[PDB]
RNA sequence: CCGCACAAGCGGUGGAGCAUGUGGUUUAAUUCGAUGCAACGCGAAGAACCUUACCUGGUCUUGACAUCCACGGAAGUUUUCAGAGAUGAGAAUGUGCCUUCGGGAACCGUGAGACAGGUGCUGCAUGGCUGUCGUCAGCUCGUGUUGUGAAAUGUUGGGUUAAGUCCCGCAACGAGCGCAACCCUUAUCCUUUGUUGCCAGCGGUCCGGCCGGGAACUCAAAGGAGACUGCCAGUGAUAAACUGGAGGAAGGUGGGGAUGACGUCAAGUCAUCAUGGCCCUUACGACCAGGGCUACACACGUGCUACAAUGGCGCAUACAAAGAGAAGCGACCUCGCGAGAGCAAGCGGACCUCAUAAAGUGCGUCGUAGUCCGGAUUGGAGUCUGCAACUCGACUCCAUGAAGUCGGAAUCGCUAGUAAUCGUGGAUCAGAAUGCCACGGUGAAUACGUUCCCGG
C-alpha cells in the first residue's frame, strides 16, 4: 500500500487529542482540530514489513486468525478471512479463546456433531420442539465459532483490528508467543504488537484497505 | 396475584334476558352450584317487583341498584404505618358487585315466608330508598366519612 | 342377635354339665369359661362361675335370666371413678 | 361355524405382533380373518404406602394395563385350525380359541 | 431428598421387565411366588458364576428361565450337568417342566449388578472401599461408558459412625426418562455391620421408545 | 414375624382345608329349612365340636415373603412393602408406576 | 281433642296431629288412619265425633301414653335388678349399646365436668 | 341434504338429526321442552341457530344419555356448530367470534393423594 | 424477589350431637411404636375369636418352625372318653408306593444333642425405606486467566423468565447435577375396526338395533398428525423478552400427572424385612382357653350430621363416569313392610351381575316452629355374616325424638371446572367405612396490590 493509497482512504485519521496513549508519540504526525494525526511515513513501511512476515507465515502453510469485534466491521473481517481461506473471530472475543484451546475444541466438536446429526437424521426421532431446540443451538454455535471450526489447532499468526479493544486477545497471544499483527490507533498501547501498524481502526474504508491488502498478500504467499 | 392482576372470569349472559349483569347476579345468588334454584328465585322476585313495585322489572332492578350502590369506600391499610380509617374511591365493577352482595344478604335477613318474596320485597324497598342494605349504604357513607381526619 | 332359624346357641360341654347337675341333684357351682352360651330354663336354681379374665365369678341363675347369655353377668372390667 | 380367537396380553407391542402373525397365518390357510379388533384394555390401579412406619401420606400408584384383541375367522376349515394349533407366541400373551 | 428407583420408572420406556409371562389373578400370586423362589435358589447357587440378570417367562405348558452372567462355563460346568441339575431342581421347585438357558454378558464391568457385587465382595475382603470404588469407576468409564456413579453407605471401614459417601463420574442424567440408566444395589455384611452399595451406569441415550 | 406365627397360619390353613367337606355339609344342614328342628340342633352341636381353627375365617392373610398381616395385596399376595421393591426391580410383569 | 289421651293433638294434618300421641310414629299414624280409612289432610278440626270415636277405638288397639312408659320403665327396671351388664350401665347412666366412653358420650353422660 | 349432530362431552352421549326446509326440536323421542327441565339448557342449545337466524330453516332431533344436563347441552351446541360449518362453510368467522368452536377441555381433576379433594387440602391445624 | 403469605374473596374449624386418633386417669392388663411445623381417620388397605405382641389361667421343654443322627413304624381314615381346650386316654379301619429284597421315597412317632426360638435392647452401632426444607433453584467442576499463596473469576452487572430461563455487558470459556424437555393423561384431525360397541342411509318389526342390513357416525385402541412466540403489529440495545392481533380444537412450558439437585434435621422405622452388638433361654421361647386393645372425672386434634323453606315430605319424573366379579358377582320369579329368604338365569364378563346415580325436574304439602327441622339416645322385635355377634359387629322394623336455632378469642382451605355441593366405585375384607383411594354431576365469588403478615 502506497502513502497516497492510504491517505485517500483516511488512514492518517486518529482519535481526539484528549484520548491518546503515551507510547504512541513516535507514530503521531501532530494534531489538527484537536484530532490526533497518524504519520503515514511510519505507517507504510511498517505495514509493508508486516506483510512480508505474513506472506512468509502463509507461505509456510501458516494458519491466520483475523480478529475484530466491531459491530460495523465484523462482516468485513469475516469476508477478509474467507477471501484467503483462513480463520477469524468477528463476534465478541471470548476469554481463553487461545489459552483455553481445549474447551474451544470441545465446543467445536459439539458444533460438528450437531451439523453432522442434522444431515444424518434422528431429528424426526426427536420431538419437533426438541429438534427445533437442537437447530437453534446449532445456529448459535455457527454464529459463535463459525470462523474457527476448521482451525484445527492454535493459529500461527494473528491480525487484530483496534488492538486496544481486543486487548485480551493480545495478552493471550503474548502468553503463548503467537505473533500479533494489529492496526493500532493513537489511543492503544503498542507494547503487545510485535509488528505494529499504527492507523485508524474504526473507519470502514481504511479497515477494508488493510484487510484487502493483507488478504491479497496472503493468497500470494499461499500460491508460491 | 403478586405477578398478575386477576379478577372475575368472563361471564356469559343470561339467555332468556340476553344480559350478563343478571348472570353475574345469579352467580351471586348461587349456593353450591345450584344455578337452577337460584335463577328461579331471581325470576320469581323480578316478576312481583314489576307488579307490586312498578313496571319495567329489568329496569327497576338497576334503578334500585343505583339507590343502593355506594360511592365512597375504605381500604384501611398501613399506608401511614398503622390502622387508619382512610376514605377512598373504588372502580365501578367492584362497586356494583358489592352492591349485589349487600342486597342479597339483606334479602337473606327478612324471612317473609319465602326467599323470592324476601328478595323482591327488599329490592323494591331499595328502589324506594327505604330498606335494609340502603340503611348500611347510608351507614357506609357515615363510616367512610367518620374518620377521614388522617388517612 | 342370633337368627331365629339357627335358634339359641349353647356349647355342648355346658349341656353335659347342666344335665349332670340336674339329674344329680344340687351340686357344686360348676365352673365355665364360656360366656357365649345362652341361659336355658334348665339352668334354674343353679349357680355357676364363668371365667372373667381375672377370675371365675358365680351367678345364681334364675328364670327371667333365660335367653340372655352368661357373659352378661360377669363384668370383665373393674372401675370406680377417679 | 365360527372360530373366535380372543387374546389378552400386557403390552400393545406383543399383542399386536401376535395379531399380525395369526392373521397372516389365516391368510396362509386362505381363511376369512377379521382384522384385529382392539377392545378396552383394563387398568388395575394400586395405591400403596412407601414409608414402613409413621408416614401414611407418602404413597405410590402403580397400574397394570392389560391389552386385549379379538380376531375371528368365519369359515372353520381344518386347513385353518391346523396352523391355529401351529402357533408359537411369547409368554406374555394369552389365547382363547373357541369354535 | 430420596430419589426414585431409576430402574422402575424406565420400565416399558427402555427397561424391559424381568418376568414376561402373563396370568390372571387366580394364578397370579403363586406364579410370582414360584419365580421368586427360583430366583432366590439360583442366586444362592450361582454366586460364583458372576450372574447378573435372571428372567422368568412361562409359556402355558412350561416355564423357561434365562440367565445373563459373565461366567458361562462356570454355569455350564460340564455338559451342563450342573445346568441340567439346576433345570431339574427348578422344574420341581416350580412344579412345571422347566427349561433353563443362559445368555452371557460381554462387558462384566459395565453392568450394575456385577460391578456392585464385585465392590461388595472386595468390601468383605476388607480392602479399602475408596480405592475399590475408584477402580470400579475407572474400569467402567475406561471401557466405554458415559456415566458411572457409586455410593456406599453405613459404618465405613468399621467406623463407629455411619459415614455415607459417594462418587460420580461421566454423565448420569437421572431426570431424563429416555436415558439408558442401568442401576443396581448390593450389600456387604461386615463384622461391624452391613453396608449398602448402589451403582449407576449410563450408556447414553436411545431414541424411539422401547423398540 | 415370629416363625411361630407363620407356622400357626400354615397349620390353620391345613386344618380349615381337610375339614372343608364336613363344614360344608353341616352348614347345609343348619341353613336349610325342613330340618327336624333337632336335626338342626344336633347338627349345630356336632359342628361346634369340629376343630375351632378349622373355620376359614380364623385364617388371616399374611405376606408370604415377610409374614406380616397388615398391608396384604390379594392380587400379589404380598405386603404393601415387599410388592414395591418386587416391582421396581421388574419382577411383577407389566407393572409400572401410573400417571394420569 | 281429648282422644282418650292426656295429650291433645295440634291443629295440623292428621298424620302430624296423631304423631303427637306418644308411642305412635308415622307408620303407626297412617296405619290408624287407613285403618279408620280417613284421609290424610284433615285437621283435628273439620272432623266430628263420628270420626273421633273411630280414631280412639283404633288407637286403643295399641298400648299408648301411660301404659307404654310403665312398660319400658319395667323393662329397664328388671334389666337393672337383673344385675345384667346393660342393666348396670343403665344404673350408672352411661351408653349401653357399646359406644365410646372415652369421648363424646355426653348425650347420656349429660353436661360437662372439668 | 344430510347434516348431523352427534355430541359427546366429558364422556356425554347424544345424537341429533339436522335437516333444511323446516324448524323443530325433539329430544330422546320426547319433545325438547319437556326434557331439558332447566330452560337454560334449551337456550344454550338454540343459541347458535338463533345467532345465524336459521332457526326455522332446518330442524333437529336429539336423543341423549351419558354426561350431565349441562355437559350434554354444551356437546350438542358444539355439534350444531360443527354441522353449520359442515353445511355452509361461510359461518366460520361469525361462529368463532361467537365463541362456539372453542371445544373447551375444562375437565375434572384427578383427585390427588393426601388431599381431601383434588386441589383441596385437609384442614391442618397450626394451633 | 417470592408464596392462597397478606390483601380480595368464597367455604370452613373453634359452639352442638356423633364417629375416630391422642394424652391423661383407671385397670389385672388397658399391646407396641408415631410427638411443633414435618405426631394425634398415623403404622392399621379394616382388634367379636382369629388377628394379638397384652392380662388371668391352663399347659410344653431339641421344642410351634429348621438341619443332622438314630430307633421304630405305611401314609392315613373314621370313631369313643376326659378336658375349656390345649391335650391326654384309646379302640377299630387302612397299613400303601419305587425296590436290582437292602432299603429308598413317604410321612409319623421316640430318643439324642448340636440347635432352634425371641414383636427382647440399642434407628445415637447399621443397611434398606421414608418424611422435611422444597419441585425450592440452585449446586459444582474442568479448563483458562489473575494472584507468591490462601483464592477469585466463572456463578457477578444490565435486563428477562415458572427457572443459574434467556440475552447483552462482562477473563472467562465450557461442562456437570439440577430447571427444561423426552413419559403418562387430557383437549382437535387422520388407520384399520366392527364385536359383545355403533345405527346414518336402506327392508321388516312385536317398535325393542330387535333384525336383516349398513361401516358412515359414536366408540373402542393402535398408529399418527398438530402450537413453533410460528404469523402481524407494538415495546424494548435492534438484545433477550414482553404486550396485542391473526389464525387455530388448541397460544405463549394448553391442562394434569409422574419426575425431588447438593444437602438439612444422630428426623422416623431394629414391631415389614435385613443386620453389628448385648440379652433370654423348662423361657423374654412354645400351646390353649377366656379377657383387653372398645375402660370413664377428663383434655386435644381430625371428621360426620345438623341447626332448616335456596328447605323437608309425598308423588311422579329425570339425569354419569370410573370400577369389581368364579369358596365370586348373582339376574328373573316367588316370599317378606323391610334387613332378607327360596328358587335359580347369565357371566372369568365391551355380552352377565353388582347396578334403577344423587343433586335435578314436575305436582302437592308443610308457614318459620326447636317445627313434618334435627336426629342423639333408649325400649321392643328382627335380619344377615360368622365355630361363636355378653363384653364387642353390620342392618331392618316399631316406638322414643337429646343437644342443637350458625357457634368467643382464634383459626383453616381454596385462583377454575377450582371452591362449594351431589352421588358412584374400590382396596382391606366371613362380616365389620363418617377413614383412605379413586369416579363423575352441578358448579361459583375474588384477587387493587406487595404496604404489611408469615415464610422463603
Ligand atoms: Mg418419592
Ligand atoms: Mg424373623
Ligand atoms: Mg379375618
Ligand atoms: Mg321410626
Ligand atoms: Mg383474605
Ligand atoms: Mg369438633
Ligand atoms: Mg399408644
Ligand atoms: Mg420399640
Ligand atoms: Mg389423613
Ligand atoms: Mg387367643
Ligand atoms: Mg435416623
Ligand atoms: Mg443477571
Ligand atoms: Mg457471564
Ligand atoms: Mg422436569
Ligand atoms: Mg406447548
Ligand atoms: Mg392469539
Ligand atoms: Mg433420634
Ligand atoms: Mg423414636
Ligand atoms: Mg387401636
Ligand atoms: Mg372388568
Ligand atoms: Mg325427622
Ligand atoms: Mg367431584
Ligand atoms: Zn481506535
Amino acid at each position: 500500500v502506497s502513502m497516497r493509497d492510504m491517505l485517500k482512504a483516511g488512514v492518517h485519521f486518529g482519535h481526539q487529542t484528549r484520548y491518546w496513549n503515551p507510547k504512541m508519540k513516535p507514530f503521531i504526525f501532530g494534531a489538527r482540530n484537536k484530532v490526533h494525526i497518524i504519520n503515514l511515513e511510519k505507517t507504510v513501511p511498517m505495514f509493508n514489513e508486516a506483510l512480508a512476515e505474513l506472506n512468509k507465515i502463509a507461505s509456510r502453510k501458516g494458519k491466520i486468525l483475523f480478529v475484530g469485534t466491531k459491530r460495523a466491521a465484523s462482516e468485513a473481517v469475516k469476508d477478509a478471512a474467507l477471501s484467503c481461506d483462513q480463520f477469524f473471530v468477528n463476534h465478541r472475543w471470548l476469554g481463553g479463546m487461545l489459552t483455553n484451546w481445549k474447551t474451544v475444541r470441545q465446543s467445536i466438536k459439539r458444533l460438528k456433531d450437531l451439523e453432522t446429526q442434522s444431515q444424518d437424521g434422528t431429528f424426526d426421532k426427536l420431538t419437533k420442539k426438541e429438534a427445533l431446540m437442537r437447530t437453534r443451538e446449532l445456529e448459535k454455535l455457527e454464529n459463535s465459532l463459525g470462523g474457527i471450526k476448521d482451525m484445527g489447532g492454535l493459529p500461527d499468526a494473528l491480525f487484530v483490528i483496534d488492538a486496544d479493544h481486543e486487548h485480551i486477545a493480545i495478552k493471550e497471544a503474548n502468553n503463548l508467543g503467537i505473533p500479533v499483527f494489529a492496526i493500532v490507533d493513537t489511543n492503544s498501547d503498542p507494547d503487545g504488537v510485535d509488528f505494529v501498524i499504527p492507523g485508524n481502526d474504526d473507519a470502514i474504508r481504511a479497515v477494508t484497505l488493510y484487510l484487502g491488502a493483507v488478504a491479497a498478500t496472503v493468497r500470494e504467499g499461499r500460491s508460491q | 396475584p403478586r405477578r398478575r392482576v386477576i379478577g372475575q372470569r368472563k361471564i356469559l349472559p343470561d339467555p332468556k334476558f340476553g344480559s350478563e349483569l343478571l348472570a353475574k347476579f345469579v352467580n351471586i345468588l348461587m349456593v353450591d352450584g345450584k344455578k337452577s334454584t337460584a335463577e328461579s328465585i331471581v325470576y320469581s322476585a323480578l316478576e312481583t317487583l314489576a307488579q307490586r313495585s312498578g313496571k319495567s322489572e329489568l329496569e327497576a332492578f338497576e334503578v334500585a341498584l343505583e339507590n343502593v350502590r355506594p360511592t365512597v369506600e375504605v381500604k384501611s391499610r398501613r399506608v401511614g404505618g398503622s390502622t387508619y380509617q382512610v376514605p377512598v374511591e373504588v372502580r365501578p365493577v367492584r362497586r356494583n358487585a358489592l352492591a349485589m352482595r349487600w342486597i342479597v344478604e339483606a334479602a337473606r335477613k327478612r324471612g317473609d315466608k319465602s326467599m323470592a318474596l324476601r328478595l323482591a320485597n327488599e329490592l323494591s324497598d331499595a328502589a324506594e330508598n327505604k330498606g335494609t342494605a340502603v340503611k348500611k349504604r347510608e351507614d357506609v357513607h357515615r363510616m367512610a366519612e367518620a374518620n377521614k381526619a388522617f388517612a | 342377635p342370633r337368627s331365629l332359624k339357627k335358634g339359641p346357641f349353647i356349647d355342648l360341654h355346658l349341656l353335659k354339665k347342666v344335665e349332670k347337675a340336674v339329674e344329680s341333684g344340687d351340686k357344686k357351682p360348676l365352673r365355665t369359661w364360656s360366656r357365649r352360651s345362652t341361659i336355658f330354663p334348665n339352668m334354674i336354681g343353679l349357680t355357676i362361675a364363668v371365667h372373667n379374665g381375672r377370675q371365675h365369678v358365680p351367678v345364681f341363675v334364675t328364670d327371667e335370666m333365660v335367653g340372655h347369655k352368661l357373659g352378661e353377668f360377669a363384668p370383665t372390667r373393674t372401675y370406680r371413678g377417679h | 361355524q365360527r372360530i373366535r380367537i380372543r387374546l389378552k396380553a400386557f403390552d400393545h407391542r406383543l399383542i399386536d405382533q401376535a395379531t399380525a402373525e395369526i392373521v397372516e397365518t389365516a391368510k396362509r390357510t386362505g381363511a376369512q380373518v377379521r382384522g384385529p379388533i382392539p377392545l378396552p384394555t383394563r387398568k388395575e390401579r394400586f395405591t400403596v404406602l412407601i414409608s414402613p412406619h409413621v408416614n401414611k401420606d407418602a404413597r405410590d400408584q402403580y397400574e397394570i394395563r392389560t391389552h386385549l384383541r379379538l380376531v375371528d375367522i368365519v369359515e372353520p376349515t381344518e386347513k385353518t385350525v391346523d396352523a391355529l394349533m401351529r402357533l408359537d407366541l411369547a409368554a406374555g400373551v394369552d389365547v382363547q380359541i373357541s369354535l | 431428598g430420596q430419589k426414585v428407583h431409576p430402574n422402575g420408572i424406565r420400565l416399558g420406556i427402555v427397561k424391559p421387565w424381568n418376568s414376561t409371562w402373563f396370568a390372571n389373578t387366580k394364578e397370579f400370586a403363586d406364579n410370582l411366588d414360584s419365580d421368586f423362589k427360583v430366583r432366590q435358589y439360583l442366586t444362592k447357587e450361582l454366586a460364583k458364576a458372576s450372574v447378573s440378570r435372571i428372567v422368568i417367562e412361562r409359556p402355558a405348558k412350561s416355564i423357561r428361565v434365562t440367565i445373563h452372567t459373565a461366567r458361562p462355563g462356570i454355569v455350564i460346568g460340564k455338559k451342563g450337568e450342573d445346568v441340567e441339575k439346576l433345570r431339574k431342581v427348578v422344574a420341581d421347585i416350580a412344579g412345571v417342566p422347566a427349561q433353563i438357558n443362559i445368555a452371557e454378558v460381554r462387558k462384566p464391568e459395565l453392568d450394575a449388578k456385577l460391578v456392585a457385587d464385585s465392590i461388595t465382595s472386595q468390601l468383605e475382603r476388607r480392602v479399602m472401599f475408596r480405592r475399590a470404588m475408584k477402580r470400579a469407576v475407572q474400569n467402567a468409564m475406561r471401557l466405554g461408558a458415559k456415566g458411572i456413579k457409586v455410593e456406599v453407605s453405613g459404618r465405613l471401614g468399621g467406623a463407629e459412625i455411619a459415614r455415607t459417601e459417594w462418587y460420580r463420574e461421566g454423565r448420569v442424567p437421572l431426570h431424563t426418562l429416555r436415558a439408558d440408566i442401568d442401576y443396581n444395589t448390593s450389600e456387604a455384611h461386615t463384622t461391624y455391620g452391613v453396608i449398602g452399595v448402589k451403582v449407576w451406569i449410563f450408556k447414553g441415550e436411545i431414541l424411539g421408545g422401547m423398540a | 414375624a415370629k416363625q411361630s406365627m407363620k407356622a400357626r397360619e400354615v397349620k390353620r390353613v391345613a386344618l380349615a382345608d381337610k375339614y372343608f367337606a364336613k363344614r360344608a355339609e353341616l352348614k347345609a344342614i343348619i341353613s336349610d329349612v325342613n330340618a327336624s328342628d333337632e336335626d338342626r340342633w344336633n347338627a349345630v352341636l356336632k359342628l361346634q365340636t369340629l376343630p375351632r381353627d378349622s373355620s376359614p375365617s380364623r385364617q388371616r392373610n399374611r405376606c408370604r415373603q415377610t409374614g406380616r398381616p397388615h398391608g396384604f395385596l390379594r392380587k400379589f399376595g404380598l405386603s404393601r412393602i415387599k410388592v414395591r421393591e418386587a416391582a421396581m426391580r421388574g419382577e411383577i410383569p407389566g407393572l409400572k408406576k401410573a400417571s394420569w | 281433642a281429648r282422644i282418650a289421651g292426656i295429650n291433645i293433638p295440634d291443629h295440623k294434618h292428621a298424620v302430624i296431629a296423631l304423631t303427637s300421641i306418644y308411642g305412635v310414629g308415622k307408620t303407626r299414624s297412617k296405619a290408624i288412619l287407613a285403618a279408620a280409612g280417613i284421609a290424610e289432610d284433615v285437621k283435628i278440626s273439620e272432623l266430628s265425633e263420628g270420626q273421633i270415636d273411630t280414631l280412639r277405638d283404633e288407637v286403643a288397639k295399641f298400648v299408648v301414653e301411660g301404659d307404654l312408659r310403665r312398660e319400658i320403665s319395667m323393662s329397664i327396671k328388671r334389666l337393672m335388678d337383673l344385675g345384667c351388664y346393660r342393666g348396670l350401665r343403665h344404673r350408672r347412666g352411661l351408653p349401653v349399646r357399646g359406644q365410646r366412653t372415652k369421648t363424646n358420650a355426653r348425650t347420656r353422660k349429660g353436661p360437662r365436668k372439668p | 341434504n344430510q347434516y348431523y349432530g352427534t355430541g359427546r362431552r366429558k364422556s356425554s352421549a347424544a345424537r341429533v338429526f339436522i335437516k333444511p326446509g323446516n324448524g323443530k326440536i325433539v329430544i330422546n323421542q320426547r319433545s325438547l321442552e319437556q326434557y331439558f327441565g332447566r330452560e337454560t339448557a334449551r337456550m344454550v342449545v338454540r343459541q347458535p341457530l338463533e345467532l345465524v337466524d336459521m332457526v326455522e330453516k332446518l330442524d333437529l332431533y336429539i336423543t341423549v344419555k351419558g354426561g350431565g344436563i349441562s355437559g350434554q347441552a354444551g356437546a350438542i351446541r358444539h355439534g350444531i356448530t360443527r354441522a353449520l360449518m359442515e353445511y355452509d362453510e361461510s359461518l366460520r368467522s361469525e361462529l368463532r367470534k361467537a365463541g362456539f368452536v372453542t371445544r373447551d377441555a375444562r375437565q375434572v381433576e384427578r383427585k390427588k393423594v393426601g388431599l381431601r379433594k383434588a386441589r383441596r387440602r385437609p384442614q391442618f391445624s397450626k394451633r
